[PDB]
């Protein structure tokens, strides 16, 4: 479509990364994501400030150590889904190098979003909420929980990000 | 008994390790190539 915006995620090994752009891009949880060899990405056209725009997201797995491949896959970023388990504070515990990374090997303006996945295993949470949000709003983040699983906030995180990429 | 192959398979061990980041590495520098010259390769599905 008549832009393009390339997106990013990451985030710690088993987050649910692949399984965020899977359930975005075939709204089907098919299903065990078996943890990603090297680089690949999906597409979708959605729509704002009634223009047309395919969203091109790519997904690799959790990485952190520099690697070929890493300078490229952060390159063009638009956006970037910055994942972590809702079931795991060490996963969330990690953000911030994350966002380190993020930050020196994209453009300033690239729109970062936290999303929390697994929204689903309530029973197991071991995050909260509210002290993510914090950490969401300390580094002008965009938050969301959600569930690659049930759906639940996947496409509101997605389009969320573009509205402040632009029109 | 004969203890030593734990020496052996601890041996054993490190090899495939050397063979997975070897694997990993190739892989790596595929992909950079890929993503410069036909990044549409690295599609899902198609
Ligand atoms: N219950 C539940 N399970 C999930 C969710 N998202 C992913 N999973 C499962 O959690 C495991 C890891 O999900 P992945 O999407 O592979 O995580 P990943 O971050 O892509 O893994 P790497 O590619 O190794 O970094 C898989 O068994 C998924 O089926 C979710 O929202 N809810
Ligand atoms: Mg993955």
């Amino acid at each position: 479509y008549s832009y393009i915006f390339k997106y990013i995620i990451i985030g710690d090994m088993g987050v649910g990364k692949s399984c965020l752009l899977h359930q975005f891009t075939e709204k089907k949880f098919m299903a065990d994501c078996p943890h990603t060899i090297g680089v690949e990405f999906g597409t979708r056209i959605i729509e704002v400030s009634g223009q047309k725009i395919k969203l091109q997201i790519w997904d690799t797995a959790g990485l952190e150590r520099f690697r070929a491949v890493t300078r490229s896959y952060y390159r063009g970023a638009a956006g970037a889904l910055m994942v972590y388990d809702i079931t795991r504070r060490s996963t969330y515990n990690h953000l911030s190098s994350w966002l380190t990374d993020a930050r020196n090997l994209t453009n300033p303006n690239t729109v970062i979003i936290l999303i929390g996945n697994k929204a689903d295993l309530e029973a197991q949470r071991d995050v909260t909420y509210e002290e993510a949000k914090q950490f969401a709003e300390e580094n002008g983040l965009l938050f969301l929980e959600a569930s690659a699983k049930t759906g639940e906030n996947v496409e509101d995180a997605f389009l969320e990000a573009a509205k402040k990429i632009y029109q | 008994e004969l203890i030593q192959l734990v020496l052996k398979q601890k041996e054993t061990i490190s090899k495939k390790e050397f063979q997975v980041r070897e694997l990993e590495d190739y892989i790596d520098n595929l992909l950079v190539r890929v993503m410069e010259e036909t990044p549409n390769i690295l599609r899902i599905p198609t």
